[PDB]
RNA sequence: CCUUCUCAAACAUUCUGUUUGGUAGUGAGUGAUACUCUUUGGAGUUAACUUGAAAUUGCCUUAAA
């Protein structure tokens, strides 16, 4: 159904579920695609080997991948909500979709087609309680990692940008550039939001 | 327009402990310490191995 | 926010290169000579002012 | 008026000093009772430390030796406990830049590691005796008529009859005798010299002077450590040049 | 108002009663000095309660030493209205184990074990569990 | 010797009491895994409190499949060694996983003495440190210095506190036995402390690790070695907070009360 | 003050002797036979004014006594703005010291040893209960009625 | 505003192997059944977790002027 956390605590939970769910096949979406060039190198980097799939990558390498995610046992792929759009897997158990959706009515068709939740704390099934004490801690290394690459340091801040620019072009009362940005600025892992 | 000694030998560190692997190359803390750029790299080693064998 | 968007610079991250300039400047000097090396600088001193 | 910061950090150092004192109290106890069951280590060694700077690692014989202690002031924050008190007392030690001539026996050494982190130790040569004795020497005799605490200088060998004598020393070079070799009359004449009276290092506060105090302050930590441990070895230093610094 | 009874948190590992005294009597004539510890070992809560036998002298101290610095951790003193007095802080040492072990016969024990032990193989019965011996 | 069949019904039992009817694993998966045996005494080490790790040798490793599958685990499984201030200077990482992925086991983390005492010594610092590890490796020399440098939360557990790690050849440090003491306390050795008391629990860890048939080695060979070595009173098989597994029970070790 | 100024004397910027030296030591060594960034304080105005405004600067200290008043009395309250924490201490000759120069008018704390960060983070707490808390009237009051 | 118990033997040489002994910890709190002793008092143990070193009262002098 959902999972209620900060901005500080998003992309931790993300990392957390990530380790876990090695052997499974679970689906993360996001709004922009200049985003997904950002966690598709920091959890290669720190070896979870994740599939990567946006608009900015050539369509030749966009088709051998994604072929590749359909003839696979164990994968996981981090892919957008307008590329995925009509070719679905059913070898799935887990859509979990991190940013707020495009259309808050076309969500409810990608779902029944696999168990679906959202991330909400400024914003059918159950929600799900969460323990406080047991998430991962890489965030410090993060912190570290960031300011050391440049590369990452680049990708995160056109990570954090994209993010939050299409945060800004959303149509919901809900979705109306409320979250501070003291909190989104740690999920890219910053001391000044950009 | 030639190459000098040190860096002739660090293209050497480098296409030792790597080869083609442009990625691992660069995001190498070790042997690419400026972190520079994939493009540089094999532009760079193309040079080196065009007045080598 | 920082009151500017200004793209931080390459070498922020990477090592100097008026470090390494300067560096690469001393050591042309060392094979010309006319810098003496600070492991010979005391052997210099351990032969003379006796 | 006294600071704060001074008051906790004197507290703070003796903490560690009183602990420290009663586990080589304890470890010792155990040594020399023969109940070395579940200790560190049942035995002593001796470093040697000489110039760059070479640790050797010898245990103690059964040998008596002799030492020649020097006062040093250490560690900075420390007030000195009962256990301190006593041992420098014995050993009349309690003024800073002063030595004394001890041998060292199998009773004399559990002593010398209570007292180690304030003395510097080790065996003198011939001429370092000789000529401290020639150079610097007190005794406390009476004055014209009246006055007893005069402690003036060695300058005669018939005030060294008049207080020795019928144990067979009669000057001062006699005396120089019975301490560089361990005889009879050695108590006699330890206690006649009661302590020397070294100058102390670089001995000013300016400019010339500060930095020379410096120099020799960062010094002191790399030819002396301080090991805490109940099985600290004695660190034994070079008297030949140490007296040459302080003479 | 405010009284003489004063309240100091933060304090340095390491300063106790005897230095909360010494320190503070700089300030003056105080009256009575504790520090909370722990009973299963004699070390510091690193906090205490200090009175003056002057409310003024209370006052000045707290100004003086409101925020201050002192190896790694900074001290915070605050004054206390008419009333809250000092009451129930004990100096607690370092408690030691006491030996109170055999006094019951072997054969006593041995049953009581042997009851014990055949009540512990009728008690994963109880739960779904099924043991042999 | 202790019967074997017991044990084989007492870990049946334990599967059948873990096979029973949130997003993240905070307690349900602890109480399911956390296997330990309990060793009874009367008064263990009765009034020195020393943090000695009983080295326990054991047949097979736990500590290999709780490093495999501790990467699958949000906590991590990584190697600390705390040396002296000579073996850095000496000795790198490199040299360590030269010799060590022959076999399979990574060391994380070297770490000086100097910097427990100067980078690691803010409380929280520490702390987010150690607790990050589980196998945690001390130099002998460096070993009785370490309660006051990693303080008393480091001790608080079985897996924080230090084992004693021999380096020296005749005082003379060498890189060779460090080499195969890190081997012989990973995978035949299991750490246990002693407290001052009369109830001593035995960290196994995890259930699922080395199928039952092996657990029963394990078991077996821990007896082996705490009844030849100190007189005890009675054990216990524990996942926690189970109705209790008597296993050993022992009438004449009482009598000299 | 005095404890503002213990951490500060860690990061002494290297000296134009000791620079000297060690890029010397630097050429006879490499040229015949990996590093981390290495911390100082921070030291000129305009670099001062950059670094809050970026925001990088976690201490920023001002001194009080400037030859031209004019030059840093925006400084403290834009500190206010940007959210650094901010000190003025006493002497421009005593930040001169700190800094191999003779005056600094300012100097800065962005980055910090890890061993450094904790006291770092303290001196920063300290400053914000010992300067801004009871300084809060500062803002206020025109200063200098003294009859 | 000081910085912390930075290694020893007995046997064995496979270029270092075995065995033996060595560590008394910031405080405060959350915590799910077990262990022996004691005779009612907790005594001492046994997983784990929280935390900016957090906190409201358990009956020697030249390291100076």
């Amino acid at each position: 159904g959902y999972v209620v956390c900060d901005s500080d605590k998003r992309f931790l939970l993300l990392f957390s579920f990530l380790k876990r769910n090695q052997k499974k096949k679970i689906i993360v979406f996001l709004s922009s695609c200049n985003s997904v060039k950002y966690y598709a190198e920091l959890l290669n980097y720190i070896d979870l080997p994740v599939l990567e799939l946006h608009g900015k990558q050539k369509q030749q390498k966009r088709t051998n991948t994604f072929f590749e995610f359909c003839n696979a046992e164990r994968g996981i792929l981090i892919c957008t909500d307008v590329a995925a759009r009509g070719l679905d897997i059913p070898a799935v158990d887990w859509i979990i979709q991190f940013d707020p959706p495009d259309d808050p009515r076309d969500y409810i068709h990608r779902v029944g087609r696999g168990k679906s939740l959202m991330f909400l704390t400024p914003n059918p099934l159950n929600e799900y309680e969460f323990p406080e004490n047991k998430i991962a801690n890489v965030q410090s290394q993060l912190e570290k990692l960031i300011k050391s690459n440049y590369y990452l340091h680049q990708t995160a801040k056109d990570g954090y940008r994209s993010y939050l620019q299409a945060y800004a072009s959303h149509s919901l009362k809900t979705v109306y550039q409320i979250d501070k940005l003291d909190l989104a600025k740690v999920a890219k892992s910053y001391g000044f939001p950009v | 327009r030639s190459q000098s000694e040190r860096e002739e030998e660090w293209l050497e560190k480098l296409y030792k402990k790597h080869g083609d692997d442009y990625k691992k190359m660069f995001f190498d803390k070790k042997l690419n310490i400026y972190q520079q750029s994939e493009g540089d790299l094999k532009r760079r080693l193309l040079r080196w191995k065009k007045r080598n064998g | 926010m920082p009151l500017t968007a200004v793209p931080e610079p390459k070498r922020r991250f990477v090592p100097s290169k008026n470090e390494a300039k300067r560096v690469m400047k001393i050591v042309r000097a060392i094979r010309e000579g006319r810098i003496i090396p600070p492991k010979k600088l005391k052997e210099m001193k351990e032969k003379e002012k006796i | 008026f006294v600071r704060a910061e001074s008051i906790v950090a004197k507290t703070l150092a003796t903490s560690r000093e009183k602990e420290r004192i009663k586990r080589v109290s304890i470890l010792e106890d155990k040594k020399a009772k023969n109940e070395t069951q579940h200790i560190a280590s049942g035995k002593d060694f001796i470093l040697k430390i000489t110039e760059g700077l070479i640790r050797e690692k010898t245990t103690y014989d059964g040998k008596p030796a002799l030492l020649f202690i020097v006062r040093v002031r250490g560690p900075l924050a420390v007030n000195i406990p009962n256990k301190a008190f006593k041992i420098l007392s014995l050993l009349r030690l309690v003024e800073t830049n002063t030595g004394v001539f001890v041998k060292l026996t199998k009773n004399v050494y559990p002593l010398l590691k209570v007292i180690a982190p304030y003395v510097v130790i080790g065996k003198p040569s011939l001429s370092s005796i000789r000529s401290l004795i020639q150079k610097r020497g007190r005794i406390i005799y009476k004055g014209e008529n009246e006055a007893e605490p005069h402690e003036i200088v060695l300058n005669d060998n018939n005030i060294v009859e008049e207080q020795l004598g019928d144990h067979g020393i009669i000057c001062v070079e006699d005396i120089i005798h019975e301490i560089a070799t361990m005889g009879e009359s050695f108590s006699v004449c330890n206690f006649f010299l009661q302590p020397f009276k070294l100058n102390r290092e670089v001995s000013g506060f300016g400019s010339l002077n500060r930095l020379r105090k410096i120099k020799q302050r960062e010094a002191e930590s790399r030819t002396r450590q301080f090991s805490n441990a109940a099985t600290a070895p004695v660190i034994e230093v070079d008297i030949d040049s140490l007296l040459a610094k302080l003479n | 108002e405010y009284s003489g009874i004063i309240y100091v948190s933060r304090l340095p590992h390491g300063f106790h009663e005897k230095e909360l005294s010494k320190y503070f009597a700089q300030f003056g004539d105080l009256k009575e000095v504790r520090l909370a510890r722990n009973k299963k070992t004699g070390n510091s809560r690193h906090y205490g309660f200090l009175e003056f036998v002057n409310k003024e002298d209370a006052m000045i101290a707290q100004e003086s030493m409101n925020n201050y610095l002192l190896m790694g951790h900074l001290l915070q003193v605050r004054v206390l209205p008419k009333g809250a007095k000092i009451e129930k802080l004990y100096k607690y040492k370092k408690r030691v184990l006491v030996e109170k072990g055999i006094t019951k016969p072997v054969k006593q024990l041995k049953d009581n074990m042997k009851q014990k032990h055949e009540e512990r193989i009728k008690k994963l019965a109880k739960s779904g569990i099924e043991f042999k011996w | 010797a202790i019967p074997r069949e017991r044990v084989i019904k007492a870990v049946n039992e334990l599967i059948k009491f873990t096979s029973k009817p949130l997003l993240e694993d905070d307690e349900e998966e602890l109480k399911k895994d956390l296997q330990l045996i309990v060793v009874n005494n009367k008064s263990f080490t009765g009034t020195s409190k020393s943090f000695k790790l009983k080295l326990l040798n054991v047949k097979h490793s736990f500590y290999k499949p709780w490093k495999e599958a501790s990467a699958t685990a949000v906590k991590d499984f990584k190697v600390l060694l705390i040396l002296k201030d000579s073996d850095i200077k000496k000795v790198s990482e490199d040299d360590l996983f030269d010799q060590l992925d022959s076999e399979g086991i990574k060391v994380d983390e070297i770490i000086c003495g100097k910097d427990l005492k100067t980078v690691y010594k803010a409380y929280e610092a520490r702390n987010a440190f150690i607790s990050q590890f589980s196998l945690i490796l001390a130099d002998d020399s460096i070993v009785t210095s370490l309660p006051k440098l990693m303080g008393g939360k480091a001790y608080n557990k079985v897996e924080t506190t230090p084992i004693s790690i021999r380096t020296h050849a005749n005082k003379e440090f060498s890189l060779t036995t460090l080499t195969n003491n890190i081997k012989k306390v990973y995978m035949n050795q299991l750490p246990v402390k002693l407290p001052r008391g009369t109830t001593l629990n035995v960290h196994l860890g995890n259930l699922e690790w080395l199928r039952p048939e092996e657990f029963v080695d394990n078991v077996e060979l821990i007896s082996e070695q705490l009844i030849k070595a100190y007189q005890i009173r009675s054990i216990f098989i524990k996942t926690n907070r189970s109705p209790v597994l008597p296993l050993y029970y022992n009438q004449d070790v009482l009598d000299e009360l | 003050a005095a404890e503002t100024f213990k951490l500060f004397n860690k990061y002494r910027p290297e000296t134009a002797a000791e620079k000297k030296e060690r890029l010397t030591k630097e050429a006879a060594a490499v040229a015949e036979g990996a590093s981390p960034k290495p911390y100082a304080v921070k030291y000129g105005l305009n670099h001062v004014v950059a670094l809050i405004e970026n925001k990088k600067a976690k201490l920023v200290l001002i001194a009080n006594d400037v030859d031209p008043i004019e030059l840093v009395v925006f400084l403290p309250a834009l500190c206010k703005k940007m959210g650094v924490p901010y000190a003025i201490v006493k002497g421009k000759a005593r930040l001169g010291t700190l800094v191999n120069q003779k005056t600094s008018a300012v100097a800065a704390l962005t980055e910090v040893r890890a061993e450094d960060e904790a006291a770092l983070a303290k001196l920063v707490s300290t400053i914000d209960a010992n300067f801004a808390d009871k300084y809060d009237e500062v803002k206020k009051h025109w200063g200098g009625g003294i009859l």
